């Protein structure tokens, strides 16, 4: 007859369903078309893990091979024909993990934070989502992950680059400033602003520093920080002026190149990761996304398909 | 039936109980004595004490025992298997004897492992016994032809509704059916455990029923109890891995059970499949991966 796993495959477009089924090739294809995922290698743990949960086992008779049971999320209604695998991974689970990521960011554990963030980001396509808004949250969740990943990754590099040349220093300040734009939560956003302010201050680009200081204050950082910020701000006011011109436009909209960590203003051509939304300069197109690590930058895709609602007829 | 307890203990899954009782029972008949020995060894096979069966059953033993021993060697020696099947094929074709039910069951069992469902089913077709019917249904379920399975079940159902063997069979069909049926399967497993005794087999069956339905948490107790009795029990560990993920246990937990399974039985087909999946995944990765 037809195996239950096969039934699941026939029944659902969702990639997780196929993984549960054990149909890797099918699942990979779905991930490849719906999302960009060219490089499956980072996926392997997720697949096996997901795969393991798919079916239960019980023994009909002794000394014979054990039987397998396939749980269905719609067990009641599903007949033999319309079964679909039980869930097992949910949006809330992913959201919960996010806090741990936040914690690591605050501590300065950025490298570890990236891993947790990326782990969640990759996991999003696995989900089966019940309602339309819930789908939006998933998309939003992914966005948050890339934002941190690119931002944190940019930060790690900035620290690495050499301080010695003036040009080198200008580069650092620029990158620090770029971080400012990243959409993080206020606790983190404050932290980055704090950093940028100092770099700009030493740079003697006081005018720009003043703007950062004001933005920081609005956030409402702890009192000690706020006081320090006010102190710096007043100093900046004495000589509001930027000594050097930097390749940074606070006002102009940006898009940080995930690879280059260079600004891409407004309209200027950009290539984006189908999955993450990470942005890259046109040169990168066709390459593996640094943020996602699985995806192809240039790839056009159907789009994430977490819920059956997405399919319409 | 004098043997009733011994056999019943066997089907439920409490092998040791079967063995103990088998010894206590008195022969009272050359026929019965043979049946008793058959179950006694069958129990040892369940236990995986192959050596016991191979050593004790000797050529002089009754043909029924010989069949059991045949199965034992098949399980025990991987190398021997092709040779055994070949001989089995020869014996099956070159010899009519239907009467030996034990032979049919053992032979069918070998075919089943051989993954020659047709042959096993073919053999079972000849056998009249109630057990033969139960085995037949099980094979049909694996075949995923629930419909055929249902027919056999009723067939046995007419003969003996109350028999535990029949009840187990119904539960199986039941579990396959899905839906409201699942609850029915759950009760039968529960009732058996209550009456006879919770066996690892029975506990997992109950767990499977609960898991089929959403009730992951309810499943926890049965698996936990089963695990306590026997770590390394294949069905239990597998169920635990599945259960753990639904519960939201830490990923390490799922991994731990999986590793534990490997320790208990490197060979276990679940493990092999897992490995197989890993292999093709790597294979697939190369397919998608960019060239360099």
């Amino acid at each position: 007859g037809t195996s239950p796993t096969q039934i699941w495959c026939n029944n659902s477009q969702l990639p997780v369903d196929h993984i549960l089924a054990g149909s890797f090739e099918t699942a990979m294809r779905l991930l490849h078309d719906q999302v960009g995922v060219i490089q499956f290698g980072p996926y392997k743990q997720l697949f096996l893990q997901t795969y393991a949960r798919g079916r239960t086992t019980y023994q009909a008779l002794p000394c014979l091979p054990s039987m397998y049971s396939y749980p269905n999320r719609n067990w009641k209604d599903a007949g033999l024909k319309n079964g679909v695998p039980a869930v097992g991974l949910k949006l809330n689970d992913l959201i919960q993990r996010l806090q741990l990521c936040y914690q690591l960011t605050t501590v300065g554990k950025f490298e570890e934070a990236v891993e947790k963030f990326r782990s969640i980001l990759l996991s999003v396509p696995l989900l089966v989502v019940d309602n339309k808004q819930e789908i939006a949250e998933a998309q939003q969740l992914i966005t948050i992950c890339r934002e941190y990943i690119v931002g944190l990754c940019m930060e790690i590099e900035r620290k690495k680059l050499p301080k010695e040349t003036l040009d080198q220093q200008k580069r650092i300040c620029e990158m620090a400033a770029y971080f400012t734009h990243s959409n993080l939560q206020p606790v983190h956003m404050i932290l980055v602003l704090r950093t940028a302010l100092n770099l700009f201050f030493k740079l003697k680009n006081f005018k720009t520093a003043a703007t950062f200081a004001r933005r920081l204050l609005e956030l409402g950082p702890k009192p000690e920080v706020a006081q320090q910020t006010r102190k710096i701000l007043s100093a900046c006011e004495k000589n509001p002026t930027d000594a050097c011109q930097l390749n940074y436009d606070m006002h102009n909209p940006f898009d940080i190149c995930a690879a280059s960590y260079r600004p891409i203003y407004r309209g200027k051509p950009v290539e984006k990761c189908p999955l993450s939304g990470a942005c890259y300069s046109p040169e990168f197109k066709g390459q593996i996304c640094r943020v996602t690590t699985v995806t192809e930058i240039g790839k056009d895709v159907i789009g994430l398909r977490i819920s059956p609602l997405q399919f319409r007829l | 039936d004098e043997l009733f307890d011994v056999k019943n203990a066997f089907y439920i899954g409490s092998y040791q109980q079967c063995i103990n009782e088998a010894q206590r029972v008195k022969l009272s008949s050359p026929e019965r004595e043979v049946e008793r020995d058959v179950f006694l060894y069958r129990a040892y096979l369940a236990q995986r004490k192959y050596g016991v069966v191979l050593d004790e059953i000797k050529p002089s033993s009754a043909p029924e025992l010989q069949a059991v021993r045949m199965f034992a060697e098949y399980l025990a020696s991987e190398n021997q298997r092709d040779s055994i099947v070949l001989e089995l094929d020869r014996e099956m074709s070159r010899s009519v004897d239907v009467t030996n039910t034990t032979f049919l069951l053992m032979a069918a069992s070998i075919y089943f492992h051989d993954q020659n469902p047709d042959a096993a089913l073919r053999t079972l077709h000849q056998g009249d016994g109630l057990e033969c019917m139960a085995m037949t249904i099980q094979i049909l379920l694996k075949l995923d032809r629930l419909d055929l399975a249902r027919k056999e079940l009723k067939k046995m159902q007419d003969q003996d509704e109350d028999a535990t063997l029949t009840q187990l069979a119904t539960a199986w069909v039941n579990l396959a059916v899905g839906g409201e049926k699942l609850q029915e399967a759950y009760y039968i497993f529960q009732e058996l455990a209550d009456k006879c005794s919770p066996t690892l087999l029975l506990l997992n069956g109950q767990a499977a029923c609960h898991s089929a339905q959403g009730r992951w948490e309810t499943a926890e107790g049965v698996l936990q109890e089963a695990l306590d009795k026997d770590s390394g029990h294949p069905e239990t560990l597998i169920n635990l891995i599945v259960l753990s993920q639904h519960l939201g246990k830490p990923p390490e937990v799922t991994n731990r059970y999986l590793s534990q399974l490997k320790d208990a039985h490197r060979a276990h087909p679940f493990i092999k499949e897992y490995q197989a999946k890993e292999n093709d995944f790597d294979r697939l990765a190369m397919q998608y991966a960019p060239s360099a």
